[PDB]
């Protein structure tokens, strides 16, 4: 297959390498804010793990969107890929079993730390898009 | 068939009633609904 | 540099990292009076020197009787910790007391002689302020129509509160009211309460725990910045809350309003 | 429909009323007005109740509310004005507001009793009731006093308006009552009530609703508030009713779906 995709690629023709469970995504676990309290009694963000050839993505408030208008609060997560790939079967269930146990975790600045206590709720109009 | 005098506004008398029944209700929730999408975009859409 | 336009912040949970901090304690006076000595202040302030903290740092303003504090407590200082000396007679007032000092309430002023008036959500509240305040409130239907009271003079309304220094109404959501109190003795101000306080500390010597800060019945927390400790000689008192200090100060934190970056954020 | 049955129900994860309220005398007393229930109705229609179907309630003193209880209505906020004199007693009474007693009636000049599980206690209600007991030995034979005695009893209780009496089980006792004075029912606790919010006022919050000692039970039906005038009371009852109306669910056993379920 290999000496196949070279010669390929010498050819100049569509060149193709097939994969089980590639590790395409770059390792980055970080998080990020929308609201943000030097104690934290108030906040709303975002956590997320991408590690080895999956990701897991998990938005949080304290408030419940309560104050929110509609009782609605959004949250966006996007990831670009350095290689664009092809005929990707995904799979999709929707949890983050990863974040679902209390933590302790480091501010920004690299001085004290947060606690996190959640509770888990099905998330709604969970929309995934493939773009091109 | 019912010919009688005091046939007052049964149009207008059906009507006292009829504003009041739940599909005219329905129908004010249905154009409120069509109001809500066409002010929400600062807000996320909120409908499923 | 960048002030007052929220945009998010990103950390990171990949780096572990390896004084000006103002003390202002207050206190009450049978206390004082039992202590028997002019000195105590320099005793304190020498144990302080020794516990790591600067001399001349430390001030102590005190308070003479719980309905006389309750007027203007403006606690400006680094870090603030009150003792008070519990009742148990005298509680409702300290549980306000504590609701006030321990939450951030953002209010403007009232002219109850002119307008009518409606609070607007759960967080709204009428702090009222100063020497003797007799509230009368009188409830309206939609169009001006007293209910249990009647508007065409000002005897035949519902107190609320007779003898009361600072007292905080919370009202019937969107109903309008009239009102009236002698504005030549005490000032009442709508108070949104925008979001907790961390700057201060209250701690009781006396009887049981009564405090609560949510007048919401349902919700009645014990925070952090509220402690109780027991006592018979106020010395063991003062000795104590130095000898633990150092946790107390770790529990509080500073004011989120006064940080050079809550800039045009209510206040700086 | 289909009751009578224990019929397990399958799922997924894809997918008028009456607030009832009761009040001390002394209260209205120190109102002085009369037309206030009105006004308050008024209040609770701007909240967004229906207009003619609030009904307040009047009871003398809280050993008189302890007498002959009964709830019947879809939302019950009940207040109690706290001493420091009766902590037992309101202790016992939301006690017996906050459950579901299944009760039959005895007759203490014929026979023996027990205590069989950890949920069955021995309820007593009347004018002057004063009970006395003497457990019994496996001999059926009284120890500190004597079934011919009425007066070596153990005396657990005097002229309380209302009792709520437990003992250690497995184990029979010879008691001592005055029936055509006050009654006794053995009953049993199944559940929790949700037909019932207690919101003392005064105090700081001491109730027990177990008479077991390891735990002090505290949970979301038990609230407490201050106060220095009754109107300020009602003002805070009536605004944050929306929460304790999320609190108080409806009444399990009203819907018709426990039928032959031990259905109230």
């Amino acid at each position: 297959e290999y000496i196949e995709n070279w010669n390929l690629q010498n050819r100049r023709q569509r060149t193709g390498f097939t994969f089980h469970k590639p590790n395409i995504f770059p390792y980055s676990a970080s998080f990020t804010l929308n609201r943000s309290q030097p104690a934290h009694d108030n906040l709303m963000g975002t956590m997320w793990l991408n590690a080895g050839s999956e990701i897991q993505v998990a938005g949080f408030d304290y408030s419940c969107a309560i104050n929110a208008p509609a009782n609605i609060q959004q949250f966006e997560h996007i990831v670009p890929l350095r290689r664009v790939l092809t005929t990707a079967t995904i799979t999709l269930l929707p949890d983050a079993e990863r974040f679902s146990f209390p933590r302790v975790i480091n501010s920004a600045d690299g001085a004290t730390t947060w606690f996190f206590n959640p509770v888990i709720l099905r998330p709604n109009n969970v929309e995934v898009e493939f773009l091109l | 068939k019912s010919t009688i005098d005091a046939a007052k506004s049964m149009a207008t008398n059906v009507m006292k009633k009829f504003k009041k029944s739940g599909l005219a209700n329905s129908v004010s929730t249905l154009t409120d609904s069509l109001s809500d999408a066409a002010s929400s975009i600062s807000r996320g859409s909120s409908i499923r | 540099q960048n002030y007052g336009i929220n945009l998010p912040i990103t950390g990171s949970m990949d780096i572990a990292y390896a004084l000006t901090s103002t003390l202002c304690l207050y206190y009450p006076t049978e206390a004082a009076t039992e202590i028997n000595d002019n000195s105590w202040k320099d005793t304190l302030s020498q144990l302080f020197l020794t516990k790591g903290w600067p001399t001349g740092s430390v001030y102590f303003k005190e308070y003479t009787n719980i309905a006389s504090f309750s007027v203007d407590p403006q606690l400006y200082c680094d870090y603030n910790v009150v003792l008070m000396k519990y009742d148990a007679t005298l509680q409702l007032d300290m549980s306000e007391l504590a609701d006030l000092i321990l939450n951030e309430w953002l209010c403007n002023p009232m002219d109850i002689t002119l307008y009518y008036y409606q609070q607007t959500d759960e967080a709204n509240k009428w702090i009222s302020m100063g020497s003797s305040c007799t509230i009368k409130v009188c409830p309206l239907n939609t169009q001006t129509l007293g209910i249990g009271c009647l508007t065409t003079d000002a005897t035949t309304f519902e107190e609320v509160a007779t003898a009361e220094k600072l007292v905080i109404t919370d009202v019937v959501d969107g109903v309008n009211h009239k009102l009236d109190v002698t504005t030549a003795t005490c000032t009442i101000r709508n108070c949104k309460k925008l979001g907790p306080r961390e700057n201060v500390a209250v701690i009781q010597v006396g009887g049981s725990d009564i405090l609560d800060i949510t007048a919401d019945p349902t919700t009645a927390p014990q925070t952090e910045r509220m402690m109780r400790i027991n006592w018979k000689k106020w010395w063991q008192v003062f000795y104590t809350v130095v000898d633990y200090v150092d946790q107390i100060i770790q529990v509080m934190s500073k004011r989120s309003r006064s940080l050079n970056s809550a800039a045009f954020y209510y206040r700086v």
